[PDB]
């Protein structure tokens, strides 16, 4: 294990594993993209390729699916999504190995976030910027990733994001397709879920209540152990709050809600066999909670590190 | 300000920090968790046993009616064998664990866990479920042999520093002084007789006294002899062994013996006071288990009320925790916090989800077990794959009437990336009885294959699928761009193609040396087309001029065989040979035919063609501008061709 650096010159905004998790990606304000792959030898990441994929600092990156072959789609305040495909007889140690499969010109903002659509919903990514428009792309076919078309726009929030206004906004789809397709969207104090209509045009299907604060996080649990859903948000007051969505449209139960980092919440994390969330927040410790047989989340461990 | 991201992975995990000159990322494990092969290896001895012991080991009721006599006993038989044969695994794992350094913390969790497992033992797999007081002999060896394991007193370095013990009281031995009958008297109560004989051999009672004068010896001889031998049988049974239990001290008061004033004071009030009164048995309990067996085995003394008494013992004075159910919990609260948090909550106690679970009952391990392996897949530990689908098949878990939508996630969810996983993947398809998910799955390797640089195994993956649009969608891909040399590309396609289902050529397929695939591969039906043309290639080489123009023009003809690939073939290969051609005679038929598929196919513009065309000159070129430059100067060689069979 042990402490490594990176090897970024600017701050890490993300630490994002593959869906198979054998890549970490971290991007940072110095313009690139670094991609390491995971050697379980020494258990440290090991530096794969690093290139400049945007004129402009990376905020969002985020890995698709090795199913149809590793894409990494980036968001950058220079307006555009550029999407890349690793190519294993490229070059590697050079970024002559990420192939530019195309530039979105269909951000018409700086984007904040972009991030795919789980495996199972098929491959989509929603678009989230600095003029407020939730953009849905959907590609249009699983095998050409070089053309995504913009087949819906909902105005999210009240007052577009702005110098102060600048916060953690997040991008979370929806696992099961034995739901009908969402992703929920957290912009300030609201997240509103988003459902596909039969029309292609998203509605509001839902709202979220309970949000004392903002929301720094949402991240949809995969369906697992039970059929239902389950939403952590964390918030800023400490708050870990876990929300059951039961589907008979949607009905809002909660399933519990405990505040224990008391200071604020920064990330939620759920697993991929949806069972364990670990949640870190201001305090510099991170609490790894697990379901009890009282059927609701508990904090078995709390590490400390550094602030 | 730390953040931590949570993967999928469940033994890497990341904290890092948003703040410059903070670009230190730190790995992190969640404790408890292994990923070693010792770890694996368990597992693999606890999953033959777990899926073997059916519905039995969750207590069901052992009907001996006429619906099934034969059920009550393979119901106590196969939980007890499971119990051994639990233990010996569990050992093998916890002995690999005490030889490596820093699993010297690790070593005595386990030992732990041993007693908890001892304590149950000795109750329902030892005695059979039965009676309290069935089995002595299996009782006492398992509780004895299981103390030398869970426990680390040794028969050795215990005894030892209880015998230098002596002084401050009196400075004569250890036997004479208090020392060693407080300790007789317990390993008596813990049921560790072997040892207590022992005890009084080390020690050097023996030689020590050699006078007594004892009475009670043939007293308990002559009552055992007529009680066991029974005249017709006789009630005589417990009472009896209530009288001899209790009588021996007073007997032993009288007996005459020449010994100092200190052992034989000891001696007789000691023996008389303790086994005399319920509270001076549990005062001398140092343990749960003396003060437990104490009652049944030594006070009022075969299995009458023996009950009550015992309950009644507990009830007033407490006795030290050892390790229950509750009692470990109790010993861990007060102590270090990473325990006391996942430890509590696990107890039918206070909750409605356990009491729901034996009622219907009357499989926890069986859901560890899928619990577990589960978790060690979305790691990308192999070895559990085959355990995870084992336990599903018999001792089954899981609905297929409702469940079918959560093992639906999992399949696609969890890193797939040997060979162990996809056969996992497959054998649960067809169990659940989705076979679409399986051809879903060989879509999805043909996709990874294409971005892996494999253009084989691709292939491959998507005829499996038996979808005829993808597979001639590559031979195509591939067949275009083996045109621009008189050769096919490469020579393992080339070789396969040639050698046929019989064993022709001596030309090893692939760059293994085997000979084993050049006796099969005879590419027909969808590589049809394709294998004509690596034919054509053979056939120039062989130097036939006439069966070669013939395949070439067969292919030419073909109208599921694309367009843009038309300018391609007669540039490259039927416009440099022209003479070859043009010695050859040509009918009215031939030429009026070849004609046709020019007027309908041939492209001056397109995608494909225009590519193609540029890449031909940069070759050798044929035409300088202009793609149907060609079919002026062709139709010249062709009025020549036309003339030469006609004259």
């Amino acid at each position: 294990m042990q402490p490594f650096d990176s090897g970024h010159d600017d701050l890490v905004h993300d630490v994002v594993y593959d869906f198979y998790g054998r890549h970490v990606a971290t991007c940072s304000s110095d313009q690139h993209i670094k991609v390491f792959k995971l050697d379980k030898d020494t258990s440290n990441w090991e530096l794969s390729d690093s290139w400049r994929a945007h004129d402009s600092s990376i905020v969002a990156i985020d890995w698709a699916s090795p199913e149809y072959g590793r894409i990494i789609a980036s968001a950058s305040y220079d307006k555009t999504v550029k999407l890349w495909e690793e190519d294993p007889d490229q070059e590697e140690c050079s970024g002559r190995r990420w192939n530019k499969l195309c530039t979105l010109n269909d951000s018409k903002g700086s984007l904040y976030s972009v991030k795919f659509a789980p495996a199972h919903l098929g491959l989509k990514l929603a678009c989230l910027g600095n003029d407020g428009i939730l953009r849905l792309y959907d590609a249009l076919e699983p095998s050409d990733l070089r053309s995504w078309t913009l087949t819906s726009e909902m105005k999210v929030l009240s007052i577009p994001p702005a110098n102060h206004l600048q916060s953690d906004f997040c991008l979370s789809w929806c696992p099961s397709r034995f739901s009908p397709e969402k992703l929920a969207v957290s912009a300030l104090e609201q997240a509103i879920i988003y459902q596909r209509g039969k029309d292609g045009k998203l509605h509001v299907a839902a709202k979220l209540p309970g949000h004392k604060s903002l929301i720094r996080s949402i991240s949809w649990a995969p369906s697992i152990g039970r059929w239902y859903q389950l939403i952590a948000t964390g918030c800023k007051d400490g708050r870990i709050r876990i929300f059951k969505i039961t589907e008979k449209n949607l009905q809002v139960e909660l399933l519990s809600e405990h505040d224990d980092h008391n200071g604020e919440v920064w990330s939620v994390s759920w697993n991929l066999t949806g069972t364990i969330l670990s949640s870190a927040g201001d305090d510099g410790k991170v609490r790894l909670w697990k379901a009890t047989y009282s059927n609701e989340f508990k904090c078995m461990s709390v590490i400390t590190a550094q602030q | 300000p730390l953040k931590f991201k949570l993967g999928p992975l469940s033994y890497q995990n990341m904290a890092f920090i948003t703040a410059k000159d903070k670009y230190k990322l730190y790995p992190v494990r969640i404790p408890r968790l292994d990923t070693s092969k010792e770890f694996s290896a368990y597992v693999s001895g606890l999953f033959e046993i777990y899926r073997d012991l059916g519905d039995d080991r969750v207590f069901n009721v052992p009907t001996i009616g006429v619906v099934n006599s034969n059920f009550a006993k393979e119901h106590n038989a196969t939980v007890n064998l499971a119990m051994e044969a639990i233990l010996n695994e569990l050992e093998v794992f916890i002995g690999r664990v005490k030889d490596q350094d820093g699993r010297v913390n690790r070593f005595y969790e386990l030992e732990e866990s041993l007693t908890v497992l001892n304590c149950l033992r000795t109750m329902y797999f030892i005695l059979d479920g039965q009676d309290v007081e069935e089995n002595r002999s299996e009782f006492i060896e398992s509780l004895l042999n299981w103390i030398n394991r869970s426990d680390g007193e040794p028969d050795e370095e215990y005894i030892e520093q209880v015998f230098s013990v002596k002084d401050s009281t009196a400075g004569k031995k250890v036997f004479e002084t208090q020392y060693f009958w407080k300790l007789l008297n317990q390993l008596v109560l813990r049921g560790l007789l072997s040892q207590a004989i022992g005890c009084i051999e080390r020690s050097d009672l023996l030689p020590y006294l050699s006078d007594t004068c004892a009475v009670s010896f043939d007293a308990v001889s002559d009552s055992i002899e007529l009680l066991k031998q029974y005249p017709k049988d006789s009630s005589s049974t417990f009472r009896e062994w209530k009288n001899l239990v209790l009588k021996l001290s007073q007997a032993f008061g009288s007996s005459a013996t020449d010994i100092s004033g200190e052992l034989r004071d000891y001696i007789e009030d000691f023996l008389l006071v303790i086994g005399g009164n319920q509270r001076k048995i549990l005062q001398y309990s140092r343990t749960w288990y003396e003060s437990f067996c104490g009652f049944l085995l030594y006070y009022i003394p075969s299995l009458e009320l023996s009950a009550e008494y015992l309950q009644m013992s507990l009830e007033a004075n407490v006795v030290d925790i050892t390790n229950d159910w509750e009692q470990p919990c109790v010993d861990i609260i007060s102590g270090k916090i990473h325990s006391i948090l996942p430890v509590m909550e696990s107890l039918d106690s206070c909750t409605a989800a356990f009491t729901a679970m034996i009622c219907e009952a009357k499989g926890m391990a069986s859901y560890m077990l899928n619990s577990f392996a589960f978790e060690l897949c979305s790691l990308g530990d192999k070895e559990l794959w085959p355990v995870a689908i084992g336990l599903i098949a018999l001792s089954a878990t899981g609905t297929r009437s409702a469940k079918k939508m959560v093992i639906a996630e999992l399949l696609p969810h969890y890193p797939f990336v040997t060979n162990d996983d996809i056969e996992w993947m497959l054998s649960i398809c067809v169990e659940w009885r989705l076979p679409e998910i399986a051809k879903e799955i060989y879509t999805t390797l043909g996709n990874q294959m294409l971005s892996a640089h494999n253009i084989i195994e691709s292939i491959a993956n998507f005829s499996r699928a038996g979808k005829y649009e993808l597979v001639k969608s590559y031979s195509w891909l591939l067949f275009e761009a083996s045109c621009m040399e008189g050769q096919k590309l490469d020579d393992p396609v080339l070789n396969a193609i040639v050698s046929k289902n019989s064993p022709a050529e001596d030309d090893v397929i692939i760059p293994q040396d085997i000979l084993d695939c050049v006796v099969t591969n005879s590419m027909r039906q969808t590589l049809a087309p394709y294998a004509v043309l690596s034919q054509f290639y053979e056939l120039r080489d062989r130097e036939d001029w006439g069966q070669a123009l013939r395949l070439l023009l067969l292919l030419i003809e073909f109208p599921y065989l694309p367009k843009h690939y038309l300018v391609l073939l007669v540039a490259k290969f039927l416009y440099p040979i022209f003479l070859l051609d043009d010695k050859k005679l040509m009918d009215e038929d031939s030429v009026a035919t070849v004609i046709e598929v020019i007027e309908t196919k041939w492209d001056d513009a397109d995608e494909k063609s225009s590519n193609l065309y540029e890449t031909i000159i940069e070759a050798d070129k044929s035409l300088p501008s202009s793609m149907a430059t060609l079919l002026k100067n062709l139709r010249k060689k062709l009025n020549f061709k036309l003339c030469q069979a006609f004259m």
